[PDB]
RNA sequence: AGGCGAGCAG
DNA sequence: GCTGCCCGCCT
C-alpha cells in the first residue's frame, strides 16, 4: 500500500519513468530480485504494462479507502493513522 | 460342472455377478458371499471369548439362523499403531445378504472386552470373492451346481467357483465403434448422426460392416430420426452381444455422448450397451463416468486413445485417429473434416456418402490399430499378474493394479490387510540428447535393501519419522517378477518365430509395467507408509547423485534430471556415437548398481529444453518432432499459434533470419486477414458455472 | 488483492 | 471433484 500510494503520488508530481526506476532501485540499499519482482510492478503502475492504463493517482479519499495501516505500514492519512 | 471364462463383474442388491462366456456369453450370480471380519483380542483374550460376546449380538443385529466363526492365526505388519505382529484372530464370515440392515457396516473401532480392532468391516464383495478364491485375473472358472446373454445360471455359495490352471482363452466377440457427432447450438448437446459398427467375432477383414445414419438437417440402414436409429442400435447390439467394444476415445468423449443421447431420447433398451439387463436409469443421473462404467459392466471398454492405450504409443503426439494409424500401421489416412451444420449435407447425396465412407474408414482404422498395438493381450497379462479387474485394467486406473496385487500376495501368505532432482539446462543443445528411463530405480532399491512392511522397523505413531534399513514380502515379490522377466529375455535370445517373440515382448513389457508400478503401492493408495516412501526416496537420491558423478566423470553434462528419467548430452553429432556413449553409461551404472537395469528410452537429434517438463526435440526413430510442455499443447492457443510454433521449432543465423521472414509474411497475412478463421479458435474449460467466478 | 502451472497433507 | 500451505509467473 505504501509503495502504491508513494508511486502514484510521485507520478502525479511529474517524475519520469526512468528516474522512477532509478530512485526506487536506489532506496533498496539485490538487483536480481528487483528485476525479478519489482520492475514489472513499477512499470505496471505507470501504465507502461498490461492494458496500458496510466492509473491516476490515489486521492485522500481512495488512500483512506485502503485497509488501515499496521506495524511496518506507513500508508493512509496520518491525521487518522497517527496519535 | 459349469465351465466359464469370466470377463467382468458388477454389484447390485448386495450380490456379486460375474460376466463371462460359456463360446457364448453367460452369467453367474454369486450369493452367500461373506465379508471376512477379523477381530483382534485384548491382551489376554481368546477368539472363543470374542465369539461368545459378539456372535449372539451379531445374530440379534442381522437376524440370521447361524454364523460361521472359527479362530485363525494371522500376521500384521502395517501402519496401524500398537497392533501386535502375530496373534490369534476370530474369523467371522458375515454375509453380504442379510435379512435386516444389509447396508450397515461394523466400524473398525468397535472396542469391547474381548476384541479392540475389527478388520474387513468395509470389504468389497468383488474384492473379497477374488481374494478368498485367489482368482488372479480373467481365467477359467470351475463352477459346480436378468441379462442379455443366452446362458444364465447362479451359485448359492462362493466356494462353488474354483479357478483353473489352463492358460488358453477362447474367441472373443469384438466390436469397433466410431461415431460422427453433431453439435446443436440450442442446447449444446452432442447429437449422433451416424455410427459404423464392425464385428470381429472370433488388416483383418470384418465379419460384417454396418452403418446407421439419421438426417442431420431434415450394410447401411436409413432412418427417419435419431430415436429409431438408437433403438435399432440397441437391438442389433443385443443380437451381436460383443465381448469387447473397441473405439477411439470412447472413455471420456464418445461413450459419454452415446449414453447422454440414450437418456435424452428415453430409450428402454439402453442396457444392451452393457450385458446386464435394466429397466430404468440410476436415480442420480465425475459421477456420470462411474454410472456409465457401472451400466456398461458386462461389455468391455477397449479405448485405444485412453491412458493405457496412449501409454503403448508414446510416438503419438496428439493421439488422433489418422496419426495413430500412421504411427502404428505405417499407412496414410487423410482425416476428412466433416461438420454436419454445413447445408450441403441436407440435399447433396455425395457429401453424405463421403461422410459415411470416412466414418467406416475411421471404424476400420480404430479396430486395426487396436489389434496391432495388442492392448488386449498386454492388459490381460497385467490383470493376471495383479488379480484386479481387467475392466479396471483397461479403464486406466493407478490405484487399481497397485492394490489388488498386494491384496492377493499378502492374503496368500496369511496377512491381514488394512481396510480401505537436478535443475535443467534451459536452451538449445547442438549435440544428440539421449533419454534414459530409471523406472526400475525404486523397485531395485526395494529388492536390494529389503524394504517392506515386515522388515523396516518404523515408529507407527510418528509417520514423519525416518526409520533405518533392516527377505521381505514386497522384495520377494519384486525379485520373483524380475526373475520371470529374466527368463523372458533368455527365451527371446533363442526364439525364431516372430509370433511367439512378439508374445514374449508383450509378456516382458507386462512384467516391466507391473514391477515399475510397485512404488505406487506405498508412495502415492491403500498401502501408504510415509517412512518407507521417504526412505526409498532418499536412497534413490543417493543413487541419482552417484549417477550424476559418473556422468560427469565420463565427460558428460546432465541437462535435466528426476527419479523417473535422466537426460544426458553425449557431445557427439552421430547417432552411432551417441548410442555407443549411452550404452557405455548404462553399463557403468549397472556396474555401480547390479540390480538397477537402465536402458536407452529415446534419442534427440536436436533438443530445445525450456523447463523441467517443458521441452521440444527432434526424436530419432528417421527424425520425428516431439513437444512436451510448451504453449502449443494448451487449449488457450489457436491452431495458427501451434503451426507458428511447430515451424519455428522445425527451423531452429540462417534459421533465425528464416524465422524473421516467416513472422513477417504471417503478419502480412494476419493484418490483411488472409488466414482462415478456424485457425484462430481458442478453447477453454470452466470447471465451475459461468456466473461463478470472481475474475 | 486475483488468475493460469505444480508439489504437499486432509 | 473440493480445501489449506509452500514457490514460480502475469493483471
Ligand atoms: S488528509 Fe492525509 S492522506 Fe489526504 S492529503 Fe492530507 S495527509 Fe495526505
Amino acid at each position: 500500500y505504501g509503495r502504491q500510494q508513494l508511486s502514484l503520488f510521485l507520478k502525479g508530481i511529474g517524475l519520469s519513468a526512468d528516474e522512477a526506476l532509478k530512485f526506487w532501485s536506489e532506496a533498496f540499499t539485490t538487483m536480481e530480485k528487483f528485476n525479478k519482482e519489482y520492475r514489472y510492478s513499477f512499470r505496471h503502475n505507470y501504465g507502461l504494462e498490461g492494458n496500458r492504463i496510466n492509473y491516476k493517482p490515489w486521492d485522500c479519499h481512495t488512500i483512506l479507502s485502503k485497509p488501515r495501516p499496521g506495524r511496518g505500514d506507513y500508508h493512509g492519512c496520518p491525521f487518522r493513522d497517527w496519535s | 460342472t459349469f465351465q466359464m471364462f469370466w470377463l467382468d463383474y458388477c454389484e447390485v442388491n448386495n450380490t456379486l455377478i460375474l460376466f463371462g462366456k460359456v463360446c457364448v456369453s453367460a452369467m453367474v450370480q454369486i450369493n452367500g458371499l461373506c465379508r471376512e471380519l477379523f477381530f483382534l483380542p485384548r491382551e489376554g483374550k481368546t477368539p472363543t471369548d470374542i465369539h461368545e460376546e459378539i456372535i449372539p449380538l451379531l445374530m440379534d443385529k442381522y437376524g440370521l439362523d447361524n454364523i460361521r466363526a472359527k479362530p485363525q492365526k494371522m500376521k500384521y505388519s502395517f501402519e496401524l499403531p500398537d497392533i501386535p505382529s502375530e496373534s490369534d484372530y476370530l474369523k467371522v464370515l458375515l454375509p453380504y445378504q442379510t435379512p435386516k440392515s444389509s447396508r450397515d457396516t461394523i466400524p473398525s473401532d468397535l472396542s469391547s472386552d474381548t476384541f479392540y480392532h475389527v478388520f474387513g468391516g468395509n470389504s468389497n464383495i468383488f474384492e473379497s470373492f477374488v481374494i478368498q478364491n485367489r482368482i488372479m485375473g480373467p481365467c477359467w472358472l470351475d463352477i459346480k451346481g436378468a441379462s442379455h446373454c443366452a446362458v444364465e445360471v447362479s451359485v448359492d455359495k462362493p466356494q462353488n467357483i474354483t479357478p483353473t490352471t489352463t492358460k488358453t482363452m477362447p474367441n472373443l466377440r469384438c466390436l469397433s465403434l466410431s461415431i460422427q457427432t453433431l453439435m446443436n447450438p440450442k442446447e449444446n448437446k452432442q447429437e449422433i448422426v451416424s455410427i459404423t459398427l464392425s464385428a470381429y467375432r472370433n488388416n483383418i477383414k470384418p465379419d460384417d460392416l454396418c452403418t446407421l445414419v439419421r438426417p442431420p438437417q431434415s450394410r447401411v440402414r436409413l432412418f427417419n430420426n435419431e430415436k429409431a436409429m438408437l433403438s435399432c442400435f440397441c437391438a442389433m447390439l443385443k443380437v451381436e452381444d460383443p465381448d469387447v467394444i473397441i473405439g477411439h476415445r470412447l472413455q471420456n468423449v464418445y461413450l459419454d455422448v452415446l449414453a447422454h443421447r440414450m437418456h435424452d431420447l428415453n430409450i428402454p433398451t439402453f442396457s444392451s450397451i452393457g450385458r446386464r439387463l435394466r429397466r430404468t436409469w440410476p436415480e442420480k443421473f465425475n459421477m456420470n463416468h462411474f454410472f456409465i462404467s457401472d451400466i456398461c459392466s458386462g461389455r468391455l471398454i477397449c479405448d485405444i486413445a485412453n491412458e493405457m492405450g496412449q501409454s503403448l504409443t508414446p510416438k503419438c503426439q496428439s493421439w488422433d485417429l489418422s496419426e495413430m494409424y500412421q504411427v502404428t500401421c505405417e499407412k496414410e489416412h487423410k482425416p476428412l473434416d466433416i461438420d454436419y451444420q454445413n447445408p450441403q449435407y441436407q440435399n447433396d447425396v455425395n457429401s453424405m456418402t463421403m461422410a459415411l465412407q470416412e466414418n467406416i474408414t475411421n471404424c476400420m482404422i480404430s479396430a486395426e490399430v487396436s489389434y496391432r498395438i495388442q492392448l488386449l493381450t498386454l492388459t490381460k497379462q497385467l490383470t493376471n499378474l495383479a488379480g484386479n479387474a481387467w475392466a479396471q485394467t483397461l479403464g486406466g486406473t493407478r490405484a487399481g493394479r497397485n492394490e489388488y496385487i498386494l491384496l492377493h500376495e499378502f492374503s496368500r501368505n496369511g496377512f491381514i490387510v488394512p481396510d480401505k532432482v537436478f535443475e535443467p539446462e534451459k536452451g538449445l543443445h547442438k549435440n544428440y540428447v539421449l533419454v534414459m528411463d530409471f523406472n526400475s530405480l525404486y523397485p531395485s532399491i526395494i529388492q536390494e535393501f529389503n524394504i517392506c512392511f515386515t522388515t523396516v522397523d518404523r515408529n507407527k505413531e510418528d509417520i514423519d519419522e525416518l526409520p533405518s534399513v533392516p527377505q521381505g514380502v514386497l522384495p520377494r515379490l519384486l525379485a520373483n517378477l524380475v526373475d520371470r522377466r529374466r527368463e523372458v529375455k533368455k527365451v527371446m535370445k533363442t526364439e525364431t518365430d516372430p509370433h511367439k517373440r512378439v508374445q514374449c515382448d508383450i509378456r516382458q513389457q507386462a512384467l516391466k509395467l507391473t514391477a515399475n508400478s510397485m512404488y505406487g503401492c506405498l508412495g502415492y493408495s491403500r498401502f501408504y507408509a510415509k517412512p518407507l516412501a521417504m526412505l526409498v526416496t532418499n536412497k534413490g537420491r543417493e543413487i541419482l547423485m552417484n549417477t550424476r558423478q559418473l556422468a560427469e566423470s565420463m565427460n558428460l553434462l546432465v541437462v535435466y534430471g528426476d527419479t523417473d528419467s535422466v537426460m544426458i548430452d553425449t557431445g557427439c553429432d552421430n547417432y552411432a556415437d551417441a548410442i555407443k556413449i549411452g550404452l557405455g553409461f548404462k553399463r557403468l551404472v549397472n556396474e555401480r548398481y547390479r540390480l538397477l537395469e537402465i536402458d536407452i528410452d529415446n534419442v534427440f537429434k536436436k533438443l530445445l529444453l525450456h523447463a523441467k517438463k517443458k521441452y521440444a526435440a527432434l526424436t530419432v526413430n528417421t527424425t520425428v518432432l516431439e513437444v512436451k510442455g510448451l504453449d502449443m499443447k494448451r487449449r488457450e492457443f489457436c491452431p495458427l499459434s501451434r503451426d507458428v510454433s511447430i515451424h519455428v521449432l522445425n527451423t531452429i543465423e540462417e534459421a533465425l533470419q528464416e524465422v524473421y521472414d516467416y513472422l513477417e509474411d504471417i503478419r502480412i497475412k494476419v493484418e490483411t486477414n488472409n488466414i482462415r478463421i478456424d485457425k484462430y479458435k481458442i478453447n477453454m474449460k470452466l470447471s465451475k458455472d459461468p456466473k461463478a467466478y470472481p475474475g
